């Protein structure tokens, strides 16, 4: 998961 | 129905009750790795969501049966969705690819609508009914947008706003909302953008919008909640359920959400292929990318000329067309490393060798029939040309460096070719003269060969200028043999016969590795530039760059429609000649027979067998 944040923004559970 | 409230969440989706206010429950879903955007379809309670991990577009059923993946190539960042109830059709965006597209609920037909000046589609939402649809962008400068549902009549409605999503329509009051994420607003305005308000300032982080009768609904990243307010003054504020972070999205399952008719509702229109809503109450029959509409106004045909072009682990399609119409993914499953690409014009199958399976496969365009042509003792295909006229895929074996042939349903003809010290790679059948060429890679001494399809007659035609002739191509009605050479970065041609050798560019080449001919052009990929290129062997309008920035370019292969009339005045295409293996044009007009190495003609002069 977290691919989205990784383009637009972290939250934890992310990488 | 239940009113019920669903919500996206990390890989969970998750069902909240709205006359019970507080009763939460996952959907039974597998495998879901990044759940993104959500609808549903009135007409059999299904759901369906975008998975930003996956690069797909999924449903299923809220029990969790009949989960199937309808969207699963070429996509990127699937962030908007939705489903048009009424023609039964999938409409979805895509901030990474730039294209808002279209397909049957079950994924079939897929259509590109709109892809041109199209920086981040974001929030999609549609009104089948009236005909007209909505989304967002974040690229550039931020602003709604509206189209028809065909993709035709494009307008900015909203033009002064931050990057914006849950675009969602109330269909009974006919008022559009959204939040604003760089002003951390709800607003609201009419169908065109007008009468604008805002309907809540307060919030700190308002990300995801629905709305159902009296009520807007919001999540909310800083105060972890989903939460409800009046649609029209914003008071009566509740909280849904609180201590969700980062819910992606909501979506309120009600049949009051999906209501209306229009033409598609009825028999769809009687349209082939897809039937789409355009605006106040009409609807326009549609078809696949690259079809054509017929004169009738509602069936399809499938193009009959294009370029397929394969990547590392994808096969794309492209037309040379007055609409520039954007190139699209074929949906093949299952490739890992595509080597190498060739179709067969009279079934029409794609055929490709992948190197990660050491496979020759098949399939339809729309990726299904796939059948593993050759298969592993230790096999490593490297190039393939199909004979059209015998129905034989003629391919190079690295591993055993022979040249070997095996019938389009898998049984296996033989090899035509082998030597201690060749190194058989680029290969190109000629059946119109019953001829083959191929490079040969022999240590420090690469070269060009041709020979008959059956493996006699073979010379070299060139030993000199060469470093690393990697693909070859051909075109019967010029009579022209091209190949480019990786290491020289150059690309040659010369005819049949082998005379009249000559340079056709070597500037501004890095990695030529796949070169095909599409009437008078010649088009090359170049691997490392990233780039697909053609010239016009005419000399006329010169060199032009097709497509760029493409990564890991691997093969190139233009269809031209087949002449069926024609076809079937080649010998070999009726009976094979009454050959059960090869045969061979002479050049008399007349046919002969012939047989893989391993095997011996018989007294029938048409049949092989084993030898004494
Ligand atoms: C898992 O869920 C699916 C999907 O159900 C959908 O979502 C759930 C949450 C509910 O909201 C459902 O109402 C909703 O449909 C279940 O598959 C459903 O099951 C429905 C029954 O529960 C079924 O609907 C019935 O359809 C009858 C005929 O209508 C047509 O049926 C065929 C011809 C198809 O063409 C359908 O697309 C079409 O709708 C219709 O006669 C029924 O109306 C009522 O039925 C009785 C309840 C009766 O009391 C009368 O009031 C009236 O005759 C209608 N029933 C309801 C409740 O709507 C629906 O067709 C089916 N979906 C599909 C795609 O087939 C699934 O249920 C399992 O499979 C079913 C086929 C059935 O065997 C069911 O008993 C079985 O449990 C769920 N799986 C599990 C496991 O639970
Ligand atoms: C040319 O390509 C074909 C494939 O299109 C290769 O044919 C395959 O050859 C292998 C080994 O000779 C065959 O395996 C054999 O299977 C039988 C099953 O009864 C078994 O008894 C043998 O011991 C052996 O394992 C395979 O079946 C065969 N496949 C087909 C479709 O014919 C061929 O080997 C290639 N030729 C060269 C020279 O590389
Ligand atoms: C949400 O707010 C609106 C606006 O205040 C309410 O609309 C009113 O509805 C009553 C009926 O109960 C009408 O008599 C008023 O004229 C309406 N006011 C306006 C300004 O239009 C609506 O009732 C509220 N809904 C809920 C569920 O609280
Ligand atoms: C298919 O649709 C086209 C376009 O709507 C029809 O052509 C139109 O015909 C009307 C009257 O016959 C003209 O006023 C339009 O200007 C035409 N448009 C174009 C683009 O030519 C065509 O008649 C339809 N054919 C069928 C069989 O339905
Ligand atoms: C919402 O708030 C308004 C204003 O105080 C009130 O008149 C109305 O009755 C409330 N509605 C509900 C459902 O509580
Ligand atoms: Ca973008
Ligand atoms: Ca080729
Ligand atoms: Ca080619």
């Amino acid at each position: 998961g977290c691919r989205w944040f990784m383009k637009w923004f972290p939250p934890h559970w992310c990488g | 129905s239940e009113a019920f409230l669903l919500f996206s969440r990390r890989a969970d989706i998750r069902r909240i009750s709205l006359e019970t206010n507080n009763n939460n429950v996952a959907i039974p879903l597998t495998g879901v790795k990044e759940a993104s955007a959500l609808d549903f379809d009135v007409t059999d309670n299904r759901i369906y969501w975008t998975d930003i991990s996956l690069k797909t577009i999924s449903r299923a059923f809220m029990n969790g049966s009949a989960l199937e993946h309808v969207v699963e190539f070429g996509l990127d960042y699937p962030e908007g969705m939705a489903v048009d109830w009424l023609g039964k059709n999938l409409y979805w965006a895509d901030t990474g690819t730039n294209r808002i597209e279209v397909s049957k609920l079950d994924g079939q037909h897929r259509q590109v609508l709109v892809w041109k000046d199209l920086d981040s589609p974001r929030a999609l939402a549609l009104d089948p009914a009236e005909g007209f649809m909505y989304w967002t962008e974040w690229g550039g400068k931020p602003k709604i947008d509206r189209a028809a549902m065909d993709g035709s009549e494009r307008t900015t409605l909203v033009p002064n706003v931050g990057r914006a999503n849950g675009l969602t329509i109330d269909y009974a009051k006919r008022r559009l909302y959204w939040t604003d994420l760089d002003t951390n607003l709800i607003e609201s305005s009419n169908m065109l953008g007008l009468n604008r308000e805002v309907i809540a300032d307060d919030l700190p982080h308002p990300f995801g919008l629905t709305q159902y009768q009296d009520y807007i609904y919001w999540t909310d990243w800083s105060r972890r909640s989903i939460e409800r307010a009046n649609k029209t003054s914003g008071q009566n504020r509740t909280i849904i359920q609180g201590h969700l972070d980062y819910v992606m999205d909501i979506l309120v399952f009600h049949s009051s959400r999906q209501s209306g008719w229009n033409e598609c509702a009825s028999s769809n229109g009687h349209c082939s292929h897809l039937c789409l809503a355009v605006p106040v109450g009409g609807f326009v029959c549609g078809c696949p990318a690259h079809y054509s509409l017929n004169a009738d106004n509602r069936t399809c045909s499938a193009p009959t000329t294009f370029l397929l072009f394969s990547q590392k682990s994808a096969i794309n399609r492209m037309v040379i067309d007055e609409q520039q119409s954007p190139d699209i993914i074929l949906p093949i499953h299952s490739l890992r490393n595509v080597r190498a690409i060739d179709y067969d014009p009279l079934d029409k199958q794609l055929y490709w060798i992948d190197s990660r399976q050491n496979m020759i496969r098949k399939a339809q365009e729309d990726g299904s029939q796939g059948f593993t042509v050759v298969v592993s003792l230790e096999i490593q295909p490297y190039d393939l040309s199909i004979d059209i006229y015998s129905r034989y895929i003629y391919w190079t074996c690295e591993a055993t460096n022979v040249i070997n042939v095996t019938r389009l349903d898998g049984r296996s003809v033989g090899v035509v070719l082998k030597g201690e010290q060749d190194r058989p790679r680029a290969i190109v059948v000629n059946p119109e003269k019953g001829y083959m060429y191929f490079t040969n890679l022999q240590e420090r001494s690469p070269k060009i060969e041709r020979a008959a399809l059956d493996g006699t007659e073979r010379e070299v035609l060139f030993f000199s200028g060469l470093s690393k002739p990697i693909a070859l191509a051909l075109d019967s009605r010029l009579g022209k043999l091209f190949w480019a050479d990786s290491d020289l970065r150059r690309i040659e041609s010369s005819d049949l016969s082998g005379a009249n050798r000559i340079v056709l560019e070597d500037s501004n080449i890095l990695q030529p590795v796949g070169l095909t001919v599409f009437e008078n052009w010649l088009y090359w990929i170049d691997k490392q530039q990233q780039m697909i290129e053609k010239i016009d062997m005419t000399g006329r309008e010169g060199r032009t760059k097709v497509q760029a920035r493409i990564a890991q370019l691997s093969d190139i292969h233009a269809v031209k429609e087949l002449n069926l009339q024609e076809y079937r005045q080649h010998p070999c295409a009726q009976d094979n000649g009454g050959c059960s293996h090869i045969c061979l044009v002479k050049g008399d007009g007349t046919t002969r027979c012939s047989c893989p190495m391993h095997l011996v003609l018989l007294q029938d002069e048409l049949s092989c067998g084993e030898p004494p």
